[PDB]
């Protein structure tokens, strides 16, 4: 079926850089939009196109540029990164006057510098006996700390296989600093089970991290590794 | 009596000399009452009426950003028919676009419009029904096709019906007393010895209504123009020579209840 | 009054 | 494409009276080029304060234009110099009274 | 980058709370100078994903869906959103919009808050440990009633989480939760979430 793609989902990126978000179409539309959401998630319209050779004003700056060539691409362009870049960016596609389709998004985060970027630390903590005791369920916390950009995605995975029921992440992760513009975010997630399912030792919990970072594509020059997209867990077995 | 609003838009591109040039203009029956240009400095939407002036600034800011629309329609428009006819591209070509409204006496709907060319020749054009359309070549189909599973028809026929009537009721209440005017034409006949043969012609002149010129037996063929503007707001036209010196009849308007 | 919504592209 | 050859026609607002000032029109319709020269001279020299309409067509989109500037006399006879592209040689108008 | 804004929608409620099930009205007015016109309502769920709930035609003879139903005044300019049984999943960011042929305006948002039906509440506050030769520990409070409210500590070094709403489907049972943890040596299970108001029933484990 037709749809609407836009990439990458996550970037973070240094500022003073050109930035390029791709937006894919399928639906043969010829109005396409950009719009940029605050983290008040209001949006604000940065430019539309009505079809091939025609390009709309929503950026009275002239940070933002875009060009359509072809109907199934609207590409974005920021020549030179800034700070308040950080936000969200989607695209949408438009038949007519009906309902505009909008794209997964994508998620900035421009930093003064790479050096601000880290991986998270990701670490279970086993239920309480008490807990089990008291209310005789099982509730597991896993807990990321130490990472910049906050673009990570957690996940449970019970004996090989990710679950949904009895879980409950935060909504978004938690700065750790406030004053500080570039600090390090915080998240939590909750896993609850049945004190029988939690006290069987061949019962394995692993709660998974994916982490979005640089790609090969970045210029890393510092000693410690290259925070690059990977995968963090944490795991524990159940007690009898 | 009957009346009618019309909107005429034009865009035009050219060899190698930057963006397109494009008119928009709107007539209140046979009266001028706004206009747009692209090449023009204030880059809005300019009365061009007695009466229109006194509309609020948010009229003034919605026209100027939908004539605005129109204009990126049509730029897109150009590129796609450039195409759609393989036509080059150092060329000029022109989009023309013209939609509007008619009332009875009543003043209820009557009649909507909806046409649009691409060098001078129709291209499409909604039926008089305001649910079809009717393609002018094989080309145009691929456009019918588009706007019927885009619904078009539908969205026009609400404005038609209904913003268009509802607002040219506006207008012609707040422009009574320079519309509706219905003024007797002036006639009078020239005439010149050419020797057995004299000229006569019949002129009329001097008549807000544009619509409008002989027996003897009448007949065809040899007689002849069109009707002419005053400028102010009136109109003006003429109309056959014959070997003669003893001479006879000119031959009706709305403004009046003619031979002299 | 000009159209706010219908004008589409061919 | 279709050309369509544009029609000229040379007149006054009013009546001419030589002693009351008054309008010149020249009315020119059924074109195809839109983008179209006109001159109305006096004496045979351009005319420099020479207004016109805005751009407009008619049912078969052949368009439409007023060119318009404020003296009648009994002796001079002005003109519409145009200029236009399926005309091989531009097109000039004098202006006449009973005519 | 520098926007342009227009004054044309108006969602006067930024956050909004329902319980669970139950009905909800987002309001929603507006102001333009056209008759023609589009309206939507938008939702976006935590996965910041933009969701169609409605489309209105103005001209399409007043309303025409499920548990989301719809006002529409043309002559009042008003469009609210009814949505009856909250469910949890209906949780989200709801965009009240205006549309015409040149592009689509939208609200300020609302953000919906539905509070879980938590039928035998049990406050308790259980601390828990890595079990990997860990540095710290953390506190979780949990089992608490919906309406209960979490706060954030006045202090630099200690760290606090939100209500989050778990759902047991096979056992069909919810239940809310918040944890919190620093590296200071001052800080105890007893003394967390002292800046809020916790209920009196309050488990706190010692051994």
């Amino acid at each position: 079926e037709a749809d609407i793609y836009q990439t990458p989902r996550y970037l973070v990126i240094g500022t003073g850089k050109k930035i390029t978000l791709e937006c894919s179409q399928t639906m043969g539309h010829d109005k396409m939009y950009w719009y940029q959401q605050d983290p008040g998630m209001e949006l604000h319209l940065i430019h539309y196109s009505y079809g091939v050779n025609s390009t709309e004003k929503g950026d009275l700056s002239s940070e933002s540029t875009v060009s359509r060539i072809r109907t199934e691409h609207f590409p974005l362009t920021l020549e030179s990164a800034r700070p308040s870049h950080t936000s969200q960016y989607l695209c949408a596609s438009r038949r007519g006057p009906y309902e505009q389709y909008f794209g997964p998004g994508t998620r900035l985060t421009v930093t003064e510098d790479l050096k601000n970027v880290f991986p998270p630390e990701v670490a279970v903590f086993e239920p309480s006996e008490a807990e089990i005791s008291h209310t005789q369920k099982a509730t597991l916390v896993c807990l990321a700390t130490g990472f910049y950009p906050d673009h990570v995605e957690l996940s449970w995975w019970v004996n090989g296989k990710e679950v949904h029921s009895g879980v409950c992440t935060d909504p978004q992760p938690l700065k750790e600093q406030p004053a500080l513009n570039d600090s390090r975010y915080c998240l939590s997630s909750r896993l609850r089970v049945s004190a029988t399912f939690w006290q069987n030792p061949r019962n394995h919990f692993r709660c998974q991290v994916q982490f979005y970072g640089l790609s090969e594509n970045d210029e890393w020059t510092q000693d410690r590794a290259k925070p690059v997209t990977q995968i963090v867990s944490a795991e524990a077995w159940g007690r009898a | 009596g009957s009346h009618s609003m019309r909107y005429f838009f034009t865009s035009v591109s050219r060899p190698g000399r930057g963006e397109p040039r494009f008119i928009a203009v709107g007539y209140v029956d046979d009266t001028q009452f706004v206009r747009f240009d692209s090449d023009a400095a204030s880059q809005r939407m300019e009365p061009r009426a007695p009466w229109i002036e006194q509309e609020g600034p948010e009229y003034w800011d919605g026209e100027t950003r939908k004539v605005k629309a129109h204009s990126q329609t049509h730029r897109v428009d150009l590129g796609t028919l450039r195409g759609y006819y393989n036509q080059s591209e150092a060329g000029s070509h022109t989009v023309q676009r013209m939609y509007g409204c008619d009332v009875g006496s009543d003043w209820r709907f009557l009649r909507g419009y909806h046409q649009y060319a691409y060098d001078g020749k129709d291209y499409i054009a909604l039926k008089e029904d305001l649910r079809s359309w009717t393609a002018a070549d094989m080309a145009a189909q691929t456009t019918k096709h588009k706007w019927e599973a885009a619904h078009v028809a539908e969205q026009l026929r609400a404005y038609l019906e209904g913003t268009c009537v509802e607002w040219l009721r506006r207008y012609l209440e707040n422009g009574k007393e320079t519309l509706q005017r219905t003024d007797a034409p002036k006639t009078h006949m020239t005439h010149h010895a050419v020797d057995h043969e004299a000229t006569l012609r019949c002129w009329a002149l001097s008549f807000y209504p544009a619509e409008i010129l002989w027996q003897r037996e009448d007949q065809t063929q040899d007689t002849e123009v069109e009707t002419r503007p005053a400028g102010d707001g009136t109109f003006q036209k003429w109309a056959v020579v014959v070997p003669s010196g003893q001479e006879y009849t000119c031959h009706q308007h709305e403004g009046l209840p003619l031979t002299l | 009054k000009l159209v706010a919504l219908g004008i589409n592209a061919v | 494409m279709i050309q369509r050859t544009p029609k000229i026609q040379v007149y006054s607002r009013h009546p001419a009276e030589n002693g009351k000032s008054n309008f010149l029109n020249c009315y020119v319709s059924g074109f195809h080029p839109s983008d179209i020269e006109v001159d109305l001279l006096k004496n045979g020299e351009r005319i420099e304060k020479v207004e016109h309409s805005d751009l407009s067509f008619s049912k078969d989109w052949s368009f439409y234009l007023l060119y318009y500037t404020e003296t009648p006399t009994e002796k001079d006879e002005y003109a519409c110099r145009v200029n236009h592209v399926t005309l091989s040689q531009p097109k000039i108008v004098k202006w006449d009274r009973d005519m | 980058m520098e926007f342009s804004m227009a004054q044309t929608v108006t969602q006067s409620q930024p956050e909004m709370s329902v319980q669970e099930a139950e009905t909800v009205t987002l309001s929603c007015t507006y102001d333009t100078s056209e008759s023609d016109y589009y309206l939507f309502w938008y939702k976006q769920p935590p996965s910041r994903q933009m969701i169609l709930v409605i489309r209105q035609e103005a001209y399409k003879q007043q309303n025409a869906e499920n548990r989301f139903s719809v006002n529409f005044q043309k002559a009042a300019k008003s469009f609210s959103l009814k949505i009856s049984d909250s469910q949890l999943g209906d949780a989200a960011m709801y965009f009240c919009a205006y549309g015409e042929d040149d592009k689509i305006i939208f609200g300020k948002g609302t953000r919906l808050h539905i509070l879980p039906n938590i039928q035998n509440p049990d406050p308790a506050v259980y601390q828990l440990r890595d079990s990997k030769s860990s540095d710290k520990s953390v506190c979780l409070f949990t089992d608490f009633d919906s309406q209960t409210n979490v706060s954030q500590s006045k202090d630099s070094d200690v760290y606090i989480t939100d209500k989050c709403v778990l759902d047991m489907r096979s056992m069909d049972f919810k239940s809310n939760s918040a944890v919190a943890w620093s590296n200071k040596s001052d800080f105890a299970c007893a003394n967390a979430f002292n800046n809020s108001i916790i209920p009196e029933d309050t488990f706190f484990p010692s051994p």
